[PDB]
Formats: C-alpha cells, structure tokens, sequence
C-alpha cells in the first residue's frame, strides 16, 4: 500500500480540470475513464491505490465533487460516466454566482454537512492520507466559498494531513467573473490559513503555450485544462509510480522538499516539452514562457523546485549533468542551495515517451497574486459589488480582514 | 562471525539489492537463493538451497520493497510499513519512527538472539533521506545503546555536490552523521557523482544507480571478503575498527574498488589506489591518508602486493604520524568477484572526506540562519537546538579530521 491522496475539486474550473485529469491518469494506468472500470488483462500501472481505490470491482477515482450548480457536475457525469461515484457528488440549485459569501456563509453551510460526511467515508478508507489536492478556481464564487470552508473545516477536523491546493487564478488577459478578486483574495486568506501547499494556474499562459507551441490555431478550454492535466500527471507520477531507478515522492515529501516556511507555500507548474505527441527539453522546461500561470518567473526567484523527469533515461549522468549547468543560470535562492528534488519516474506519460514537470516555489508568484490584489484595490476602494457580500453574512471589517492576510502573504513572499 | 545487515531507505535499500545480487553468486547461487569460504557470516542457515540473507529491509513508503521481491529475502524479518516517510528526519526518528522501533529492535533481536556469535553489523542507508536518515539514526540509538560491545558500520551514500535529489536533505545528513557518530565505530561514506564517473569509465554506455550499486556492493563484498574468504592475511571488522580508528570518533571511510579482467597486478595495485578510482568525492590534493587497508582478492601473490610499494612511496600521501612504509593494513583474499583474476579494495580513513562533511555543513551554514526548512522538524518534535549541537559535533568531527593532516 501507497500513501494516499484524494482530489476534492470545487467550481467549474475545477470539476472540468478533474474530469481531465483523472481521464488522462486513467489512460495512464490503462483505465478507461469514460467507464472506470480497469481494461481485461491489463494491471494498473503503478501505485494506483494513492489517488484511486478499488470499490467492490472498479477502479474508482478518490474524488469528491462539489458545485453549487447543476450544470458542471451533470457535464462531467456526461464526460466521464460512471467513473465517480455520485455519493461523492453533490450540487445544490442556485449556485453562488461569483459571490464567495454563498460558499462561506449561506449554501456552504448547508452543503458543508454532506460533502464532509462523503470525505470522511473516502478518508475511512484511506490507509495512510498524505496529501488532500484541491482543485478549484479561486476566481470563482462556488470554488472560493467552499474551498475555503472545506479546508477550514479540514484544519479544524484534521491538521495532520498536508493540503496541496490547485488554484485557477483569474486571467490577466480577461476576467471571466468582475468578482473574481474578492472571491480571490477572500479564498486566498484561508489558503494561507488552512491549505498546506497551493498549485496556480493561469489560463493565458496556457493559451499561449498551447498556440503556438502545439500547432493549435486557436485551443479551446478542453486544451487549457489538458495542459493543466499533463501538469498534474507528472507532478502526482511521483505520488503514483514506484520502483528502483524511480524515487517515490509523497504528497508530504513533495510538500516538505517544496514548502521552506509556513506561508510559503504557492507553487508554479511547467512542462516539458512543448511539442505535439536533453538539453533542448531541458530548456523547454525551464524557458520565461514555460510556466502554467501568465508571468515571467525567470526574473523571479526559485526557492526550490521538483524537476520530475519521466520516461526512458538513456543519459542519468549526462542529464543530471545538464541540470547541474542549468542550475548555474537560474534565480535560486541562496538560504535552499539543495533547491533541487530530482524526482525520477521511469514511465512516461501517453502523450510523450519523455516528459519532466518543473513544480517551483517561486516568489514570482506573489506579484502575480499582487495584480489579483490591485484589482481588489479597485472593487473596494468604491465599494463595489459588495452589497451581497455583506447581505449574505459576511462584514466589511473581516473583507477588511481577509485583505489584510493576502497583503501580508505577499509581503510575506517578498 | 555473523553479520546483522540493516537496509532503511530507499537508497540503501537498493545498495542491499545488488549487495546481495552479487554477493550470492559470489558463493555460487542464484539471486532467489538456490545453489548452483565460510559464507555464514552474512546467511543464516534455512534451507539446504536457500541460505537466507538476514537483512532488515525496513523503510517508510515501501515502494520498492515490492520490487526487491521480485531474489527472495525473509519476509518475516522486513516489514513494508505504513508510508509517509517524506524527507523529514523527525518523521523517521519520532513521528512515525516510535511506531516502528519496537518492532524493528524486536526483529533485530530476534535475529541475534539466534547467533553463534556476532562482530557488528553492515548498515546500508542515506543520509539524505528522510526514512534511512531517521529511522537508521534511531536505530543506530537503540542499537549501540542496546550493544555496546558490537562494532556497527554504516555505508552511507552522502548527496551529491552536483545536484540534489532532496530539498531538505543537509539537514536529514548532519542529523544522521552525528547518529553514526555516536553510535558506530566504522563507516563507509558513498558519493554519487564518483560512482556514475567510475562507472562511466567501466562501461561504454550511460550509466544509471543500478550500476552505481553494483559497485559499492563491490565495495561492501570487499570489505568483509577476508572475513568470509579465509585466506592469509586474514583481516575482521574488530580489526578494522583498531587499524582504521585511530581516534574515538574519527571512523569514516572512503573505499576504491578495483579493476574497472586478466590485468598486469601492479597495474591494479596502481589502480587500486587511485585518486580518481574512490567512490566518495573526497579532498585528495590538501588532504592525507590516515589508515589505508589494502584488500586484495583472487589471484594475488604476496610478493606481487608487497612489491607495488611504488604507488605508496610516490602517490599516497600520509599524515606526519605514520610511518613512511606503515599506513597499510594488508589483506589476502583467495576469492575474487567473477569477471577479476585479481582484484583490490583501499579502505581510506581519509582526511579529505570531511570535505564531504563540510559541503554539507556550507549548506546548514546557509539555512540555519535562515529559518529555512526547520519548521518541518519543530512540528515533528526536533527543536532548532538539537540540529545546532548536531552540526557542532560534526563540525568538531571535521576539524578532528583537518587537526589529524
Ligand atoms: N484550465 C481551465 N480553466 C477553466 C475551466 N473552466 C473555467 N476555467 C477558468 O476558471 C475561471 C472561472 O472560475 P469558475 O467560474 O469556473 C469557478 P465557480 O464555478 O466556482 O464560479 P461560480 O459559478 O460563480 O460560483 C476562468 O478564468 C476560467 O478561464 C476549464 O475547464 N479549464
Ligand atoms: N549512489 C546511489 N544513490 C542512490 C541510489 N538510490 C538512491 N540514491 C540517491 O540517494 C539519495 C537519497 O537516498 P533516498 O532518498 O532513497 C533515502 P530514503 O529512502 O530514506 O528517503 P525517503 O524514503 O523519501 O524518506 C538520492 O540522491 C537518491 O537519488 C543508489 O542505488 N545509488
């Protein structure tokens, strides 16, 4: 048995990112994912038991869903079947429509009781839990409310187990909700708060990287969040795949060798390489425009990074070599000299028969958040769309509050 | 005469997997432990075919234990536990490593109870890790304090200078180092990049760790082969903590294995004694030899040993208290690994290798300061104040080493 890891997503954004993630992990292991059954005459490749569990039997994903509109829940029922259990899916009517105060104080409350009953029932069976992944769009009102009560919650129940939150930030090149920084910022608060370990994603720069860089004219969401998943598969390969020349990374391992201090736990995603199914490769994880989130980290700062490299490996001395050099000319922090986790993997994904994800912990990442922050600067210094805010249960002076935590997260970052 | 060997890690326990994988047919049987010079010392007696390698392969997040069993250990003995390992020293030692030490001392003397009588024990692990840095630091506790009178050696693969595999793992390495400090009176300090360069000139084609393990298993089965290959000269691990322990606490070794075969023996005696040849990445030009131990194997002629004395007199370097000719411990060997007529082992205790100890010190000189990784540690139950006198005592046992020049 394998350390464990359930995938709680919340939102749309994140419901659709799981529904793509856990279809391309399943055609990873050789599961269909459309069915969830495993395919006749086929093991499961790997340590499926730490992101799957055998429900008598099927291969069933560790996921809870949550969304408090019908819609994306019945959409990723209609695109991945069975492969859910619907106790783990649960969604109420009116949705929260952007407005964090539904997920926090108003329908949260009312789904709260559920979703955690059906979460302790997959944690009961669990054998040993090391990391509890959330995917969601803090952009969005369902996502951030309930994210932020459900790792609340968490915290509260729990505290022994590592929380690694997958966060859709909103689009420097449009917004797709005018409230995503409140919902940002007032989910941000209790990320820093509750959530071990945070993911973000950007939806530019997965279009740019997806445009050019895979000979698509113009990609749809179902590209975006498939970036996003190629990401998340090799990040969880280390979670996932065991052997000799491979080393095994828990979500804790992953957590403790990514997260120096307490605060400081927000994480660029990159992949490699940037072509349609060595030192170029190398590059190509490592270039300005790489990232999975529409900044340029290589004026950043990287406090360490898990380089998982997955796949045949015909050049261990030479590679491990190449990363060495390339150390030489990245922004590392001087207090983290071993910034390094060379995860290994031997299988690769599908889609490539040699693949690394780059998973930094990057202070780039908090001027990114900071633009999220200048955008709150504009909701609230007229007080602006506030009035549900207020009206659903929360008060200005814990907005005032939540702000003032996401102010001192990136000076805490800087 | 009788070896406890412990595998904890990852790492160590993948040194375990080609220890073995060489070290049966190096008595003739296969790697599931059928037959195809008393080999006792490692295998305790089960079956007629089936001499069991008692070894511990005891590791958080097993993982690759699956993998070691598909060659046959005793299954009774390891235990694949409850994972959550992660890279954290304190969750070996006292988070989960005080669920496992009851078990784990219950194992071990369970195994030795049922000795004719022992010398010591061989434990393989890293430094750097987070279960063979924890839970062989806290085995190393309860072991010497529960032996005192039993000579434990550690061959420890410290992390490379090139690259690192763990981000908090200078912290897991002094943290364990002051453990084998404290409670073994021998070890063997493995280094990686050594190993892919040494092996890069052995093979052809790209190396990976399995080559890299094949030859410090080399190197295991060399340390102990006039233990277990009696012929003249022999030499016993007593004996190498006397001859290559000159002070209490200064016993870490660096090991060369040579040829990398029907060779020209002064040619692997020259070899064999090379300062690019060690599979630790240690300070040769500014450093000196303590004790060097000389193990030689399979077609050797005593003459032709002792009169390679050129490589003595003209490249080794000793410190000002050991004689010009001395500095050698000798060792004949009748049986060489297969694929070598004659084969050679140097067992430095080296200054140069705290070289090794201080890169790490230079990067717990970096984070310490910082407050960089130690929350980890704090909420796992190891305080800030037991890293400081952990890395003082190595500091001290560095200095020892450049006093010793
Ligand atoms: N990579 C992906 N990003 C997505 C996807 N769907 C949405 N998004 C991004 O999420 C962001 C909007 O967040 P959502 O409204 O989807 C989250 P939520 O359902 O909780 O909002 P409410 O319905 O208002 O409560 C926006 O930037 C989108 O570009 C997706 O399938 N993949
Ligand atoms: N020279 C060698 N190095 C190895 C070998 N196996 C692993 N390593 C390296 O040792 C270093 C750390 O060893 P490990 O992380 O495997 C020790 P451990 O299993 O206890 O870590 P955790 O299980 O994560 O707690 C790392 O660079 C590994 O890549 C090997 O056969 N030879």
């Amino acid at each position: 048995k394998v350390n464990n890891t359930i995938v709680v997503s919340i939102g749309q954004a994140g419901n659709q990112i799981a529904a793509s993630f856990w279809k391309t992990v399943c055609l990873e292991h050789g599961i269909d994912p459309l069915t969830g059954q495993t395919a006749p005459g086929v093991a499961p490749r790997g340590n499926w038991s730490s992101f799957f569990s055998k429900l008598g039997g099927s291969y069933v994903p560790r996921a809870i869903m949550v969304d408090l509109e019908p819609s994306v829940i019945d959409n990723v029922k209609a695109t991945s079947g069975s492969l859910f259990n619907p106790a783990n899916l649960i969604s109420r009517t009116e949705g929260a429509g952007g407005n964090f105060a539904v997920g926090y104080l108003g329908a949260g409350r009312e789904v709260l009781p559920e979703v955690m009953s059906r979460l302790d029932y997959e944690i009961d069976k669990c054998d040993n839990v090391g990391g509890i992944i959330v995917l969601h769009a803090i952009g969005g009102g369902t996502g951030s409310g309930f994210g932020a009560l459900l790792i609340e919650s968490l915290k509260e129940k729990y505290g022994e187990i590592p929380v690694l939150s997958c966060a859709v930030l909103p689009s420097p090149q449009v917004s797709s909700v005018v409230t995503e920084p409140y919902n940002t910022v007032f989910a941000l608060n209790t990320l820093r708060r509750s959530a071990d370990a945070c993911l973000i994603f950007d939806n530019e720069a997965l279009f740019d990287l997806a445009h050019r860089k895979w000979n698509i004219e113009s990609p749809t969401v179902d590209d975006l969040n498939l970036l996003i998943t190629e990401a998340l598969a090799g990040i969880t390969a280390s979670m996932r795949f065991s052997g000799f020349l491979t080393v095994e990374i828990s979500l804790r391992e992953l957590l403790t060798n990514l997260v120096p201090q307490p605060s400081l736990h927000f994480l660029m995603c990159a992949f490699a390489p940037l072509t349609p199914p060595i030192e170029e490769m190398i590059k190509s994880l490592f270039d300005n425009g790489s990232v999975f989130a529409a900044c340029s980290p290589m004026e950043g700062r990287f406090l360490s990074t898990a380089v998982l490299y997955r796949g045949i490996m015909e050049d261990k001395p030479l590679a491990d070599a190449a990363l060495a050099a390339m150390r030489e000319k990245l922004p590392l922090t001087y207090w983290i000299p071993t910034a390094f986790k060379i995860g290994y993997v031997e299988q690769p994904g599908i889609s490539h028969r040699k693949s690394m994800v780059l998973l930094a912990n990057n202070t780039e990442i908090a001027r990114v958040l900071d633009r999220i922050c200048h955008n709150f600067d504009k909701l609230w210094q007229r007080k602006a769309f506030a009035n549900w805010y207020l009206n659903e249960g929360m008060s200005e002076e814990q907005i005032n509050v939540l702000r003032a935590s996401a102010q001192e997260l990136v000076q805490s970052y800087q | 005469r009788e070896i406890l060997s412990i595998h904890v890690g990852q790492c160590g326990n993948q040194i375990a997997d080609s220890f073995w994988r060489l070290a049966l047919r190096e008595h003739g049987l296969t790697e599931a432990g059928t037959l195809k010079s008393n080999m006792e010392v490692f295998f305790h007696k089960v079956r007629d075919g089936k001499y069991v390698p008692r070894a511990v392969l005891v590791d958080l997040e097993p993982g690759v234990i699956a993998r070691i069993e598909g060659q046959l250990f005793d299954e009774s003995s390891i235990v694949r536990k409850i994972p959550g390992a992660a890279n954290n020293w304190a969750r070996g030692y006292n988070v989960e490593g005080e669920k496992v030490i009851d078990q784990i001392m219950n194992v071990i003397d369970s195994a030795v109870e049922k000795t004719k009588g022992l010398q010591g024990f061989l434990m393989t692990h890293s430094i750097g890790g987070g279960s063979g840095s924890g839970l062989g630091s806290l085995i190393l506790e309860r072991l010497r304090q529960a032996y005192p009178k039993k000579r434990i050696f550690t061959f420890s693969v410290v992390p490379s200078p090139l690259i690192s595999d763990s981000a908090v793992e200078p912290y897991n390495a002094i943290l364990t180092l002051q453990r084998i400090l404290d409670n073994a009176d021998g070890a063997v300090l493995l280094d990686n990049e050594a190993l892919f360069r040494i092996a890069k000139a052995k093979l052809n084609r790209s190396p990976n760790y399995m080559d890299l393990n094949n030859i410090i298993a080399l190197i295991v089965s060399s340390v102990t082969a006039s233990l277990r290959f009696p012929g003249k000269l022999n030499t016993d691990l007593s004996e190498f903590v006397t001859n290559l322990v000159p002070f209490p606490g200064n016993h870490f070794l660096t090991a060369s294995f040579a040829p990398m075969v029907r060779t020209n023996f002064p040619d692997l005696a020259r070899e064999t004694f090379a300062q690019d040849n060690f599979t630790a990445a240690i300070d040769w030009q500014q450093g000196v030899y303590l004790a060097a131990s000389a193990l030689f194997r399979g077609d050797v002629k005593a003459k032709d040993v002792d009169e390679n004395m050129a490589t003595i007199r003209k490249s080794l370097n000793y410190a000002s208290y050991m004689p010009a000719s001395g500095g050698l411990k000798l060792g004949y060997a009748e049986t060489a690994p297969e694929g070598f007529a004659s084969s050679g082992l140097a067992l430095v205790n080296h200054t140069g290798i705290a070289a090794v100890f201080e890169r790490l010190i230079a990067q717990f000189d970096i984070m310490f300061d910082n407050h960089a990784y130690t929350h980890w540690y704090e909420n796992a139950g190891v305080s800030r104040d037991m890293m400081a006198k952990a890395r003082n005592q190595i500091a001290t046992l560095a200095q020892s080493y450049r006093d010793a020049s």
